[PDB]
C-alpha cells in the first residue's frame, strides 16, 4: 500500500545518508576539514 | 552541538512523507507502488 | 499528479549513482581502492 511508497522513499534516504557519511569519511581522509 | 543539525537526517529532509503522498487519488497510489518495481 | 514523485523517487538512484562514483574517485585518490 502507501505504506510500502514511504518505506522506500524512507530507505532511499538513509541510502543516501550512508553514501553521505561515506563521501564525509573520504573526503576527510584526503585532509580537508 | 552543530552535529545535530545533520546527524540523524539526510540531504532531503524537507516534506513528510505523510504528507507527500496526502492528495493522491485510489489510482494513482496503485500507480505509483507500481512504480517501485522500476525504481529497484 | 503522482508522476512527479515517480520522477521524484527515480531521482534518488541516480544522486546514489554520482555518490557511488564519487566515493570511487575519492577512494582511488586516498589510496584506499
Amino acid at each position: 500500500g502507501m505504506d510500502a511508497i514511504k518505506k522506500k522513499m524512507q530507505m532511499l534516504k538513509l541510502d543516501n545518508y550512508h553514501l553521505e557519511n561515506e563521501v564525509a569519511r573520504l573526503k576527510k581522509l584526503v585532509g580537508e576539514r | 552541538s552543530t552535529f545535530g543539525y545533520r546527524r540523524g537526517l539526510s540531504k532531503y529532509e524537507s516534506i513528510d512523507e505523510d504528507e507527500l503522498l496526502a492528495s493522491l487519488s485510489a489510482e494513482e497510489l496503485k500507480e505509483l507502488e507500481r512504480e517501485l518495481e522500476d525504481i529497484e
